[PDB]
This record gives C-alpha cells, sequence and structure tokens, in this order.
RNA sequence: AAGGGUGCUUGACUGUGAGACAUACAGGUCGAACAGGUGAGAAAUCAGGUCAUAGUGAUCCGGUGGUCCAGUAUGGAAUGG
RNA sequence: AUCAGGACAUUAUCAUGUAGAGAAUAGGUAGGAGCAAUCGAUGCAAGUUCGCUAGGACUUGUUGAUGCGAAAGGUGGAAUACUACCCUUGGUUGUGUGCUGUUCUAAUUGGUAACUGUUAUCCAGUUUCAAGACAGUGUUAGGUGGGCAGUUUGACUGGGG
RNA sequence: GGACUGUUUAACUAAAACACAACUCUAUGCCAAACCGUAAGGUGAUGUAUAUGGGGUGACACCUGCCCAGUGCUGGAAGGU
RNA sequence: UGGACCUAAGCUGAGGCUGAAAAGCGUAGGCGAUGGACAACAGGUUAAUAUUCCUGUACUUACAGUUAGACUGAUGGAGUG
RNA sequence: GGAGAUGGGGAGCUGUAGCGAAAGCGAGUUUUAAAAGAGCGUUUGUUUGUUAUUAUAGACCCGAAACGGGUUGAGCUAGUCAUGAGCAGGUUGAAGGUUGAGUAACAUCAACUGGAGGACCGAACCGACUCUCGUUGAAACGAUAGCGGAUGACUUGUGAUU
RNA sequence: CCUGAGUAGCUCGGAAAACGUUAUUUUGAGUGAAUCUGCCCAGACCAUUGGGUAAGCCUAAAUACUAAUUAGUGACCGAUA
RNA sequence: GGGUAGGUGGUAAGAACCUCAGAUCCGGAGAUUUCCGAAUGGAGCAAUCCGGUAGUUGGAAACAGCUAUCAUUAAUUGAUGAAUAAAUAGUCAAUUAAAGCAAUACGUGGUGAAGUGAAACAUCUCAGUAGCCACAGGAAAAGAAAACGAAUGUGAUUCCGUGUGUAGUGGCGAGCGAAAGCGGAACAGGCCAAACUUAUCAUUAGAUAGGGGUUGUAGGGCUUGCAAUGUGGACUUGAAAA
C-alpha cells in the first residue's frame, strides 16, 4: 500500500517518485507489481534502499529479457492444428503459449501478455509487448493435420 | 450465514422507528463482497471480505 | 335618568384585600378598607369598563421579552427556575 | 483507468462607459497644472475589441522629431495628462470539481463454451466467451405499495338504525 | 334459463353457479415474463412469441353506440416544486 | 409372496452451496414394488396345515475335481430387454 | 448462641423551627416599596403487638369465544406423481380408404371395407335425484322402492408428496 | 528510544445505562487524530483546575439451587387427602 | 475385609438342596456385561438383514464356525498427485479430540411474540417476560482504575440491608426507578507484545526460541554502580501422619 511506483512505468511517464495517489485499488493495488512494506521508513530513510533496489531490478530485468530474446530466437515454438482441408479449423490460445513457455523452464507471469487471441495456422511472427525497451518478438508454426 | 469468509461478524437485528416513532423489528446486513486472495499455501479462491476487513488488509498488505 | 350634547383626559392603574355570595371540585360574584401614584373637577368625592344578567377550553407541550434566581471541580457559557 | 466537450467559478489577460452641453465617447474614491520622447512622432490601410452609428485603449507595413484643444485655454450637478483604489459587459492564460457522451479490462457478474478433480447435470480449480464500472449486494433517505400487521368507527335514544 | 359429456357445499340442499372448446385484451425476446422463499435453489422449462402468464366473457348466427370530465395506465421533457 | 437381483414418483445426503442459531437446499452415492427377471407338478397323510410332511415324477442356479473340446475376454461399448 | 429469647453492632427514621422553586433568611419566611396586608408558622413524642381498611403481587373465588409461540397431521378428504386392474351384455355402423358410374382433371353419386364417436340402452361399479320409515334408529347419516352416469374429464388399488 | 491504530472521536440509526438516546460504553455504513509538554475522565462544549494511563490476557474468595446419597427433623396431611 | 448359623428375592406351606473344615449377608475392588441405541461397514421398518478385511480351523473348494478390525468432522504428519512444467487441490495412509445423552435448578451469549394496563389505543407498560438455540460449570459470569467522584475523599471485583422511593425519567399519562456513601461476608493481584539485545528462518522476515516488561506516590528501554543471599504464591510429585 505504497505511494511509489514499483519498477513498472504506467500510463504517460511519471517519474519514480511518491507520487501515486492512493485510490486503494484503482491502478495500483490493481497490479501486483506493486510495493508491500511499511511506512515510516518510506518516507526519506529507506529512499537509497529503493533507489538501489530498483537498480537491481533493472539489471535482472535487462539480463533476463536478454536471455529470453536469445533462448526465443533460438528455439521458435511449435503447436499443431486440425484443417478444413486447407482452412484453420483448430483454434490457438494464450493459454497454449504460455503452458509451452511453463514447460520450457522459463514462466512467463499474467500480467504483460495483453495481445489479442490468435486465429489462423501457418507460420506466425508476433512482437510481444513484454517489455517498453527491451520487448521480445516470437514465431510459431503450426502443423496443419 | 451472511458472514464474511474471514471474521466473524453477526448481522445486525434490532428495532427501527417510523415518522411516528412505530417500533419495528429491522435488520441491517454486514457489508460485504467478493475478493480475491493469494498467499502462502493456497487459500487464493475467492472469499467474503467486509470493508472494515478489506481497508485494514488492504494497508497490512494481505493481498 | 344609566339619556343629549360640552370639557379634562384616559382608574379600561399597580399591590392587595377583611368580609360575605353559592356550591362536590375546578370555579365563578360583589366588595369594605389601606399603601403608592394618578385623571376629573375649587374641593366635595368619584374612577378596580360599560345599566346588569350571555359574548370562550384547564393542564401540558413548544415559543417571546424581562427576571432580586441556579450555573454538575472553578469561571462563564450552555442548560435551566 | 482513460478519451472528449461543455459547464459552476476565478487567479493573471486586456479591451469595455455619449440625456441636453462640454467645441470630446464623462462610471464612482485622489497627489494633482505638466508630460508623451529607439517604452522613435504627424501623415498615410485600418484591425484585436467596443460598436451608440460616432469613434475610441493599442498597434504593425511607412515614418522621423512631432507635439498633446483631454495639463495648461475654457467647459459641466460629474473636467481631464503621470499615475495608487474600485464598478457593467466581452474575452480570457489556469486550475478544483462533478456532469454529459465514450475507449480498455485487470476489479467484478454469468444458468457462454471447454479441460481436470471425477468415468459426477451440482460443486471445486483453470481456460474461453459475453458483458463490464455496470448489475447485484450493504446502509442511509426518498417515491410507490390494503399483499400483510395492529387498531378505530362517541353518547342520550319512551324497540334499534 | 343455461349449450351441452361434467365439478360440486361428506353428515340439510345441484343449479339460472362454476367448468369447458372458444372468443377478447394486456404483458413478456432469455439469469425470459411471472411465482416460492430470504437465500441458495426450484417450476415456467430440460420452453422460445403459431409460445406463456395474467384479465374478462363463455357453442353458433349478427352486432358491441358515445364520452379519457375524474381514477388508473403509458409516453414526455421544457417550466414550478 | 419376499430379501441377498434391478428401479419409477420419492427419501436421505459425504463433499459443496445458502441461511441470526437450530437449520434449508442439493451431487456422486445409497435405499425405495405397486413392477421386471427368476428353476415343481400329480397324489396322499394330520382333530388341526401344507405344491413347506410324505410318495413318485422334475428342474435350475451354484463350488470343486475329473473327461473331452475350444482363445477367451469387463466395472467398458452396442442390440435386446 | 438448643438454627431461641438475648447480648453486640447507632448505618439510617420519626419529632426536636420552619418559609419557599431558590440564592438564603429565621420565631420569622415568601409574595411586596413596605417594617402595608395576607399565607404558612409560632415543638407537642418514638417502637412494637393487635384489629379494620387501602396498594401491588392471580389477592373472595367459577366462568368464555380470546392472543401469541411451538408441535402432530395427506391413510378421512382436495389435488398431483409413478405404477396394476377393470368395465358384463346389447345397440348404432362416422370419417377415412376401396370399386364402379361419372366428370378434361375435379367434384358428385351407387355398392364395398371400416369400426370410430367426451354416440345410445343397460348389469357390475361409481355418485346420490326423489317419496315413505327412523330421528335417546341397527347406523354421530341408514333401509326397501325407484335415480343418473354406466368407454372415458371412467372408476379404483398400491406406494409418495404439498 | 517506548507506553497496546483502520484505534478513538465525528456523521446517519441504534442498543446498554434511574434512561425512552442525554454525559458515559458499544456498532450496521462512512470517516480518519494523538506520541508523555501525550491522551482520557470530571451526565453538551471551552479555558482553568483536579483526577486518571485504555484500546492484550487471566484470576478461587463472599453469593443461586439441591434431580441424587447419608443421619436427624416438622404446633406438615393421614388413603374423597 | 466385617462377617454368622441357617440360607436358597416375593404371591410357595412347598419339593429338591447344601451347611459351623465357617455359608449367607453387608461393604469395598474387579470381571462379566446378548442386541438396539450419539452408533460408528451399508442399510434398516429398534433390538433386524446384508456385509468388507486380517488371520484360525473342517474341507479338494465354495461354504461354514472363532476372534478383532471397517462412520463423519477438526488438527498434525507423510506420500501420490490433474487444469498447470512445478506446486497445489484432491486421493491414500497413520496419530489425537468431542462426537452424544440428562436435574423443569441455575449462569453466559444469541434470537425473539403476545395478551394485561392506560376501564379506548398506536408511543409506552409488563419485557429483552415467556419461549427457541448454543455453551460449560458445579458453581458461573464480573473482576484490577483510560475507576469513581467534587472531597487535602477511596484505592480489584462479587453479594446482603441501608441510602430510597432520593435526584429523577416517562402521550410528564399509566407507570418506571437511582448514583455515591455507610453497616457488613470475603478480600491475591498477576501474566503478555513493543522499543533494547542474543541464536535460528536462501537469516531481504516484516518470523522462530531466549534476557527484559507490565507503567501515572509515571514508569520502562539506554549508558553506568552499590547491593540483595530472600519470600509468597494464581503453585510438582514423592514420605509419613492425622
Amino acid at each position: 500500500m505504497k505511494v511509489i511506483l514499483k519498477q513498472d512505468v504506467s500510463n504517460l511517464g511519471k517519474r519514480f517518485d511518491v507520487v501515486d495517489v492512493k485510490d486503494g485499488y484503482a491502478i495500483h493495488f490493481l497490479f501486483p507489481k506493486k510495493l508491500a512494506a511499511p511506512l515510516t521508513k518510506k518516507s526519506l530513510q529507506d529512499r537509497d534502499l529503493f533507489l538501489k533496489k530498483q537498480q537491481e531490478h533493472y539489471e535482472i530485468n535487462k539480463a533476463l529479457s536478454h536471455k529470453l530474446k536469445e533462448v526465443i530466437e533460438q528455439t521458435e515454438l511449435h503447436f499443431s492444428l486440425k484443417e478444413h482441408n486447407g482452412r484453420p479449423y483448430g483454434s490457438i490460445i494464450t493459454k497454449q503459449i504460455i503452458n509451452q513457455a511453463h514447460t520450457k523452464g522459463m514462466a512467463l507471469q499474467k500480467f504483460m501478455f495483453k495481445d489479442n487471441v490468435r486465429l489462423g495456422f501457418g507460420d506466425h511472427e508476433i512482437t510481444l509487448h513484454i517489455f517498453e525497451d527491451t520487448t521480445a518478438v516470437l514465431k510459431v508454426k503450426v502443423t496443419p493435420d | 450465514a451472511k458472514k464474511d469468509q474471514l471474521t466473524l461478524r453477526g448481522p445486525l437485528y434490532g428495532n427501527n422507528r417510523s415518522h411516528s416513532k412505530t417500533i419495528t423489528r429491522r435488520k441491517w446486513n454486514v457489508n460485504l463482497q467478493p475478493c480475491k486472495v493469494k498467499t502462502a499455501d493456497g487459500k487464493t479462491t475467492r472469499i467474503l471480505v467486509s470493508t472494515r476487513t478489506l481497508r485494514t488488509l488492504k494497508k497490512h498488505n494481505r493481498l
């Protein structure tokens, strides 16, 4: 229940400081990526510790983003669909790609995928806005059968 | 009954008066809403939360 | 004459009040006499609404002015009498 | 949450005021008889705005030392510039707000559909779909509400009403 | 008089009462509308407007005149509250 | 005639849901004949009953061994019922 | 303390001065300017036992249809649900279909099938339309004699619910 | 450095308090302080003054009654009681 | 153990019994204790049926005897474990609890009517009456000043008279009833979390176990000393005694 953003910038840029007015659940507690800590420390004495924490989170975010981009662009995803004699009858949902990511040893959470559901067969490439500056692009092949 | 799934607070049953001050048996039901919680060792499904407890869990970070 | 008009005005006062009236009560009726301070007329004395007998509903409750009155430990205030 | 417009208001912004006369376009509080000068004149097209139907506050294209008839000249019940205060109207940088119309879901609803529990019309978890700040729910306070609850419907009466 | 096959007030009474196929009208587009309860839940309905609920009349032949003053019902957004 | 064989309306109800409390709802589930399936007839006896006692005539579903033969086969699927 | 009188325990109550609502005053108080008047005053005892009355507790007592909460109740009976059974006997001979004539095809007609009808009579059965009898009857609802329905909205059994 | 926070007060209705909602305690909905020079109480409220230190827990003691067992008792009735 | 000479409960004189080598009876201590019954394997229409398992036995086997085990819920623990990789949920397994009944008596908490009166009645009254549900107890609750209260007042609470029908409250109507104090029975105050610190939680724990600490005649944590060699409990079993 803090008053400071936590490592994810909201709508059109607000700086990293004590500015998030608390409606209670509007977008602050709506996003599960926010801080849960006492308030007496989080006025000025814990500000430097929070800056160090934000730097650590930024660097690990960059490292993990690069790792995921590398392992995604080296290992493209594969599924299969039932075809209407050349027309795509099967359906593909983001649940399937989330499951594949989770099985491949790199869990992707439920709070970064905001794209529409995919409908179609053949090779697809989608640039997923998981990150603002270091986003990734995924390639998927669905076998027609 | 119509009580929240976090604490125990019985609904209020008492007497209400009219413009002529007529004693009538009236009821007040506690303000409960369905809310989702997340914590260790399961117990993450939707429960019933009172607003009085909702504010406390909001500031105390019960998720 | 208690009537007509003329004149001074406003006792169509304040505090009462012995004594009576007739009645379950609530009540209601007259009223000597005194104190103050008045009007009338020189004073005398009168004036406690009309010539009298009909011409209204308590008690709360709430409201207004003033009050030698009280004022939840003290002062006020508030709340009151 | 977000998008847009309008408003209710105002910091700041300038314009904005003619009875008859005053040789003039006069709203009330004043020191007040000088001051405008690259805070560059007068003349030349006039505009933002006012608009009474006559012009005004300022100005740019030009301009280069002109003057001000509104100090002073005199006027009216109100008399002039330099400037301290304040009224009518129009705008008006700026915010506080809700309201009108909306976009999105991640809150939330579901007797959309699917998977597992479970070889189960329920239910549990998950996904999907339609919605989506609404509905429902809680309270407060309205409007409506003989479906229901409680009661009331006086007395004398030369029979009762 | 009512169309009738019929329902009947056990233990006073069967019709000119009710009933009926039918006719008429209103409301209802799915968590239908309505109803039970408080709520889960449940019928309607494992239904979809040629259907359902409710209102009125009651084979068939022919007609159902006027009036929205008042009440209701609906629509209405200007103005007063 | 029945149960150990099976259900209809129905009953209860782990869970679970709702509900001031007791409690109500309802799923898998388990019960629930008035039915379905299911293999006995003739005669005789006793104060008293009897296709149950007896006589003769029968049959079925069961278990094990044995002989002989064959690839059989559900807690599932279909027909049947 | 034989659960005794009692002893102890004086906490409180009466009267001992009152006036009023009071600041307070005081054999005076309040009303009033009043020392005017008026009112109230101007000590006249306490505790028990007893009787009667009165007050609340059911309070001389008997008496109702009352009201509220809880509870058993579908086997009487109403309706519904799943599931058997039954309707004798006698009548009528629809629609429909067939054949032929017929008509351009139809339609129509004559003969045939056919057994249908909230069709008819009338046992069982169901209900009770009427006269008499009885009305402390045999019976807290019946008896002879007749009655209607009596193939369908027909009756009824079983078990279950409200 | 510390002294019990969605805490107290407050608003809309209440309940308990002699109490009909009034100081005092509490809540169905909302609300949001204090840090010991604190904060609360002193039948609204303030200043002054005095008293007090909650919002965590526990605590036999006196007191109500004998369905039941034991010993004894009754100015209790003596089989229409 | 006491413990004696007749006894074998009663409609039964009896018959058959046994008996002073010490019965019976009485009092303790046990065992036994068919079935139903919260009922607990499933059901059931109460004292009934059908049962599952692990063994024992007759038998070639079925079958049939003999035992014990076999409800649900909550907590703990371990394992398996889908949607969903993992983990969960769920499933299985093992351990522990009340689970129920009854004294019309209470006590606590919750729910929650009426008529009576006002010679009417709605506010009110009886009344949080009765009643219903849950709880535990033989006693319970209430209990330590955010107490009272207006006095150089007291210093847990509970209960009895008094205060007192006082001050008052209520269509100021019916009605309703104090708060202190006094006389009394009895009269113990304690235990936690926090700042502060130690060891353990991938020691980001913001948790675990410790020293400390229960505050207004303010006190504790903090830095820093002298002391004090104990008392009472709200309190452990051993031994004896009465």
